[PDB]
């Protein structure tokens, strides 16, 4: 995240950190995600696309730091990894960039509620906040686009949703942004999501609840004027999510 | 206790 403040997981208790194991001894951070129900986390397909080998990913909940432990954290394995059939990438956008990870602990359980682990709410069928609404994004992504390391402390910032008319303007992204995406930026292009924040949540309040309105998906540069961050429009995937998720 | 979506404590 560029700008923003450093936080702790109590402030984003539904944030999931996804890492990959390497034959050699190291685990590296891959992307962020959000907990929907006790056994399912949602992220972006582009994070797995290149290495869809579920056995090699580890998911942690209750984590405020990237490579040091946080007390109360939970580690899980990915029992199922569902990528979107119809996922596409072009010279900028990712289409249908949503994925589901069903988690299983080494004891056979899903997430347990704590002060650092909570689920986030899903919107209702095609229901979104109005442009102007301030939403918060969270993650361990870069703090500057030129960095080549990620922060060790979790970050969060606030951006506002902008309309499709504004985002599809030729000097922004033109028709690379579709109806299944949402764009959010800082009025003064000072804070934004960036590489390493992929898969994480764009949370806004809708009808009284903190709702997962978008998933960090792509953007040109980071915190670049007239280059908003584009997020997957969760409200438009509800049928898809439903057809794959079940029980507690 | 149990999950309450969207609640920070
Ligand atoms: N919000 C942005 N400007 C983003 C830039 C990137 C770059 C890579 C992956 N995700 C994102 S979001």
């Amino acid at each position: 995240i560029i700008g923003g403040e450093f936080t702790t997981i109590e402030n984003q208790p539904w944030f999931a950190a996804i890492y990959r194991r390497h034959r050699g001894g190291s685990v590296t951070y891959v992307c962020g995600g959000s907990l929907m129900s006790p056994c399912w986390v949602i992220s972006a397909t582009h994070c797995f696309i290149d290495y869809p080998k579920k056995e090699d990913y580890i998911v942690y909940l209750g984590r405020s730091r990237l490579n040091s432990n946080t007390q109360g954290e939970m580690k899980f394995e990915v029992e199922n990894l569902i990528l979107h059939k119809d996922y596409s990438a072009d010279t900028l956008a990712h289409h249908n960039d949503i994925a589901l990870l069903k988690i299983r602990s080494k004891e056979g359980r899903c997430a347990q509620p704590s002060r650092t682990i909570q689920t986030i709410c899903l919107p209702s069928m095609y229901n979104d906040p109005q442009f102007g609404t301030s939403c918060e994004i969270t993650g361990f992504g870069k703090e500057a686009s030129t960095d080549y390391l990620y922060p060790e402390q979790l970050k969060m910032t606030v951006v506002k949703l902008i309309s499709h008319r504004e985002c599809q303007q030729p000097h922004y992204y033109g028709s690379e942004v579709t109806t299944k995406m949402l764009c959010a930026a800082d009025p003064q292009w000072k804070t934004d999501s960036c590489q390493g924040d992929s898969g994480g949540p764009l949370v806004c309040s809708l009808q009284g609840r903190m709702t997962l309105t978008g998933i960090v998906s792509w953007g040109r540069g980071c915190a670049l004027k007239d280059k908003p961050g584009v997020y997957t429009r969760v409200s438009h995937f509800l049928p898809w999510i439903r057809s794959h998720t079940k029980e507690e | 206790l149990k999950f309450q979506c969207g609640q920070k404590t």
